[PDB]
RNA sequence: ACUGGCUGGGCUGGGCCUUUCCUUCUGGAGAACCGCAUGCCGGUGUGUCGGGGAACCAGGACUUUUACUCUGAACAAAUUAGAUCGCUUAAAGAAGGCCUAUGCUUGAAUACAUUAGCAUGGAAUAAUAGAAUAGGACG
RNA sequence: UACCUGGUUGAUUCUGCCAGUAGUCAUAUGCUUGUCUCAAAGAUUAAGCCAUGCAUGUCUAAGUAUAAGCAAUUAUACAGCGAAACUGCGAAUGGCUCAUUAAAUCAGUUAUCGUUUAUUUGAUAGUUACAUGGAUAACCGUGGUAAUUCUAGAGCUAAUACAUGCUGAAAAUCCCGACUUCGGAAGGGAUGUAUUUAUUAGAUUAAAAACCAAUGCCCUUCGGGGCUUUCUGGUGAUUCAUAAUAACUUCUCGAAUCGCACGGCCUUGCGCCGGCGAUGGUUCAUUCAAAUUUCUGCCCUAUCAACUUUCGACGGCUGGGUAUUGGCCAGCCGUGGUGACAACGGGUAACGGAGGGUUAGGGCUCGACCCCGGAGAAGGAGCCUGAGAAACGGCUACUACA
RNA sequence: AUAAGGGAAGUCGGCAAAAUAGAUCCGUAACUUCGGGAAAAGGAUUGGCUCUAAGGGUUGGGCACGUUGCGGCGUGCGGUUAACAACCAACUUAGAACUGGUACGGACAGGGGGAAUCUGACUGUCUAAUUAAAACAUAGCAUU
């Protein structure tokens, strides 16, 4: 993603319980135990992008460095809308079946997700989100991988 | 009385919903309680399930940690300086949750005296008013302190400049609402210097 | 609904009661205790409606304030004490023991057992971690929580209890070729041994077991109750879980009947 | 009804060679085929013997993506279909039966739903993806 | 049981509807009525209005007994049974009804690493004392008002009601240090758990060296050969479980309670020790749950085509509030969200589902009603007590009735 | 100029007088030549004081040589300050707290409105000294 400045807010951004004024210098290779960036494997097979652990963004929602959850369903969806601020509108398409006709019909649903500013998403590409925690009035799920375009 | 529920919003496709029931026993609110600084004064609360809350109408003192050294001692808070949220907070000397306030520094600057044998921001030597010298009672003390101060290190010119004066930069960190406490730590470091840059320009 | 519920309709409880749609309207409503209330046995079931020992549920009480009858060698005083797998029911003025377990049906059956063998039960492990003061725990499936365990001991094992003293004494660890028994599901009372277990992350894996007489079936790995390596420890019941098929049934039957008469 | 046979003709399935057959590493226990000497009437227990790992279990990595169909798992009692037992028959009910017993013994099965969701086998039919400014594969 | 017949014409073959024929756990009504087994029933129109009576109370050996209570006569503290009254618990379950309600309720299927939980079950807490202090009801006695399950002022006495309160242990860990020979040390403080904030540990899972700084040491010929090394659980996944340090609090909990048995030691003192139950109590686990939550699915209507953001409509950030998440709410900043795959609005003689009726197959229609979920107590709003209520066989106010 | 209670009962007739009035924010019908009607109708806010936020201008930018009285030019280049620093300047708009005998366009200034009929389309013109109108003129249309 693109951000102009990581500090460009009232408040000072900072990962919670990440000291950072130590007088002793010591190195460590653990992530957060040093004083140095904090991040975490969400596990099913998938994978911490590089941006993450080596960026300097700040994000209480993303599912790297952050501090929400992935349980529950796994969904896939292309993307329509890209126009918030780190939230992405995607669109699901499947067939119900009438059984009166014995034939099908298209019907389609729209999704709410957050996407974090490891990804770069732009319109019309495949996606991957999972399940989390109530993060707005209509976001329940986090955009996990980005499917390669044709 | 007041509620918190989602039935009198307005669905994301815009639509108007109607009457389902009437207001539950939970999903309830209460009023806010803002919290001044004054001598103490604290009301209970019986909240769900049996237990307590605690509400914090004036509070005066409060824990304040030390990050680098690692002592936490009791001190008064002088007075609210900035709110990231709402100017009129400060203007009230109303204190919330990451509120930037300034307390008093004479509890940490004796600790120093006393676990480093060196003075710490003392420029009143101008006027030597106060000046005074107590007799040590060992000699095996330097040889432990000046152990401390030759590996531990020295305070940045940062930080020593508020002790002359004796008024610290504090963030609080609990929520005086509900626990009835108003408690935080030091701002040092970079984080100092992204406050002071914004408290005055 | 503005509380919790104290009334069972009729019609409503466990099928596997076997409870007569007529005479009444309500039914038992087991009190809450140490099993779940959807697959327990509660007392005054098993004394009335099995060993037909009270004639109706103001005998049943009269009983029980005697202190006559006990379950794990502790006696129980309310009539609707909810029972469950595993559970060894002893009463000493009659002279016999009973061992709860399920038949190939999926239901309890009464099952007489030796005074020896009434001494002893076993339980599977739900959790193991530390408590309060870094002391280690587990907690069986009967809400046992035992402190200072075996090391070895891992979650789904089952581990020997005394019932005397509350200590383990021996345990199983969950492996292919061991001999279990389903508790849950359609495949419920069948007894086979574990082939081989495959695993799903996020959550439901299964294990795919073996029948004694060559069948095959699969179960979630919250229904499989692990009883044995070889020789089960426990002694099964009649017909030892092989779930013979309906053709049999009526052969079996029209011989056994024609053979004694 | 029992038993054996047909170079019996068919049906369903599993192995090899045809240019194709079947990913891969670690560990577990251990066979078949092999010789070593020790013992009976050219086979065999031999043993913490070794050349040796068929198959199996557990673990890691890789595999174009959907629909469809097969088999499993999970899912309510009553109701519908349906098995058993002469409530004097029946609509019902879940009871009963055996000599005579100061006792013994049994039943309270099974199928269906069906759309969506979770696993497994198949790879026809209908879509979809890949090397062309090589920004391609392999060592 | 996969079925058809009468009616347009002077007569004929067709399209086509009207009429006939059968069922209904589907209601009403007319005429008639002997027996056995089974037994629905003020839902439809008026969720319209209601006289009278009932429908929720409760005591064991084990919280409090001086009844001018009864009964015996082993108890000079009490001791059998036991009205009244205080205290504890329940009254939030049942039972009735279908007014509102069109992604709302509801069904099948997921999540809570996003929360509260009386009771039941299993574990679990070493920091005057041979026993602490004031009140109050029943009862006695004196009254008020036409009137009610209204209550006044005066005099006695109880607690498992209300309010206080007792290092009986050491060790270890961390600070200050009286005092020197400079290399450790006299003795001094803190140190259970709950509450609030800051900091630290919570390892990896193939191997061989060579340097700088300097120290527990072993062997030893004093030239030294040198140096093997002790723990660390769990999940698909966490800042998880648990532990340690500096401090904090109108601040908790760690038993001044009750009943049966009549026992054992010797320095024989109205001395010490000792069993099984009841009722309580801090944290974790369990059980009955509860509140939110993921995916897909509802009847007719376009003479309803664009809708949402006055005064939150979609998202970002810091807080406030709640048992917790959340535009649930307050400030600051972006301009979004739904729609011909039918949004938005209007109709419903609409509570949803399991399921009822009728059948070749495919279907059409009904479901207020014994089982499961939701909502309401004449219409609206507000709240007390409690683990649990926005309760009406609980309270306060307005409107309408009485 | 002002009047208790009533509010056109006065009179040929609401003649005269009274009531409405500035600015900011909401709200607005029948009819229609689609330009209007419309300031339709009908509501809310307004002082003093102590503060907060937004809307601008000018001058400064790194090396390597050469000229020259710490530098102005000659140049040879490179870089785009994740836009910083000093100084200078008037007014216009929005929001919050406190305060009073609830008052605040405090004087001045400053529209009454609505439902209909008859008649001329409209702006314009005339009987100076009793009639300003439905009368005259007008664009458009037709005839000689
Ligand atoms: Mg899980
Ligand atoms: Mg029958
Ligand atoms: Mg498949
Ligand atoms: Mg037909
Ligand atoms: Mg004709
Ligand atoms: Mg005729
Ligand atoms: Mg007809
Ligand atoms: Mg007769
Ligand atoms: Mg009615
Ligand atoms: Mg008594
Ligand atoms: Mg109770
Ligand atoms: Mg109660
Ligand atoms: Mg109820
Ligand atoms: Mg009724
Ligand atoms: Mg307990
Ligand atoms: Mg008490
Ligand atoms: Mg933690
Ligand atoms: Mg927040
Ligand atoms: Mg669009
Ligand atoms: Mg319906
Ligand atoms: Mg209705
Ligand atoms: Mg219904
Ligand atoms: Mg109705
Ligand atoms: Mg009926
Ligand atoms: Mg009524
Ligand atoms: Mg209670
Ligand atoms: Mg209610
Ligand atoms: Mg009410
Ligand atoms: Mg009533
Ligand atoms: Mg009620
Ligand atoms: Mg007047
Ligand atoms: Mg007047
Ligand atoms: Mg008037
Ligand atoms: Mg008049
Ligand atoms: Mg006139
Ligand atoms: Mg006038
Ligand atoms: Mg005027
Ligand atoms: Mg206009
Ligand atoms: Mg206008
Ligand atoms: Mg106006
Ligand atoms: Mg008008
Ligand atoms: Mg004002
Ligand atoms: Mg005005
Ligand atoms: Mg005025
Ligand atoms: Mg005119
Ligand atoms: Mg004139
Ligand atoms: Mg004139």
């Amino acid at each position: 993603a693109t951000e102009l400045t990581v500090q460009s807010e009232r408040a000072f951004l900072k990962q919670p319980h990440i000291f950072l004024n130590s007088k002793v210098k010591v190195k460590s290779t653990r992530p957060g135990k040093g004083g140095r960036r904090w991040y975490k494997d969400v596990g099913l097979g998938f994978k911490t992008p590089k941006t993450a652990i080596e960026g300097h963004y700040i994000d209480k929602k993303c599912p790297f460095t952050g501090m929400v959850s992935i349980r529950g369903r796994i969904l896939t969806g292309r993307v329509v809308s890209t126009k918030m601020h780190r939230t992405i509108i995607i669109r699901r398409e499947y067939l119900h079946y009438i059984p009166k006709y014995n034939r099908y019909e298209k019907r389609h649903k729209n999704l709410a997700a957050h996407v974090s500013p490891a990804f770069r998403v732009e319109e019309g590409d495949m996606v991957v989100v999972g399940q989390c925690r109530p993060l707005s009035k209509t976001v329940r799920f986090n955009v996990l991988r980005v499917l390669p375009r044709t | 009385g007041i509620s918190r529920d989602s039935r009198h919003k307005r669905s994301h496709t815009g639509a108007k919903r109607a009457f389902y029931r009437k207001k539950r026993a939970f999903e309830l609110g209460r009023q806010p309680a803002n919290t001044r600084i004054g001598p103490k004064r604290i009301h209970i609360v019986r909240t769900r399930g049996g237990n307590h809350k605690y509400r914090a109408l004036r509070l005066d003192s409060g824990n304040f940690a030390w990050g680098s050294e690692g002592c936490t001692r009791k001190t008064r808070i002088i007075g609210v300086v900035y709110h990231p949220s709402n100017n009129e907070l400060v203007r009230t000397n109303t204190l919330t949750k990451s509120a930037v306030v300034q307390i008093d520094a004479a509890p940490f600057r004796q600790w120093y005296e006393a676990h480093y044998g060196q003075p710490l921001g003392r420029r009143r030597q101008q006027k030597q008013g106060q000046v005074v010298e107590e007799v040590k009672k060992s000699k095996s003390v330097e040889k432990k302190q000046a152990a401390r101060f030759a590996a531990h290190g020295k305070v940045d010119p940062a930080l020593e400049k508020q002790f002359e004066a004796g008024r610290l930069y504090a963030i609080i960190s609990s929520r005086p609402g509900q626990s009835g406490r108003a408690d935080g730590y030091i701002l040092e470091g970079e984080e100092l210097a992204f406050y002071q840059r914004k408290l005055h320009k | 609904a503005r509380g919790p519920k104290k009334h069972q309709k009729r019609l409503s409880a466990p099928s596997h009661w076997l409870l007569d749609k007529l005479s009444g309207a309500y039914a038992p409503r087991p009190s809450t205790g140490p099993h779940k209330l959807r697959d327990c046995m509660p007392l005054i079931v098993f004394v009335r409606n099995r060993l037909k020992y009270a004639l109706n549920y103001r005998e049943t009480k009269a009983i029980m304030m005697q202190r006559l009858v006990k379950v794990d060698g502790k006696v129980r005083t309310d009539i609707t004490y909810p029972a469950g797998f595993m559970d060894v029911i002893t009463i000493e003025k009659t002279g016999e023991n009973f061992r709860l377990i399920y038949d190939t049906k999926g239901r309890f059956t009464v099952h007489r057992i030796t005074d020896e063998e009434a001494k002893y039960k076993l339980g599977k492990v739900k959790r193991v971690q530390l408590g309060r003061g870094g002391v280690p725990f587990l907690v069986t499936h009967d809400a046992r929580t035992i402190r200072y365990p075996d090391p070895l001991i891992k979650v789904n094992d089952t581990v020997k209890i005394d019932l005397e003293t509350g200590k383990i004494t021996d345990f199983i660890k969950f492996d292919t070729g061991a001999l279990a028994m389903i508790t849950g599901g359609r495949n419920m009372g069948r007894v086979g041994v574990i082939t081989h277990r495959e695993r799903h992350d996020g959550g439901f894996g299964i294990v795919h077991l073996k029948d004694a007489l060559d069948n095959t079936f699969a179960t979630r790995e919250s229904n499989v109750f692990v009883i044995g390596s070889e020789k089960p420890w426990i002694s099964l019941p009649k017909g030892k879980g092989v779930k013979l098929t309906i053709a049999e049934e009526r052969d079996q039957r029209r011989a056994r009947a024609l053979a004694a008469a």
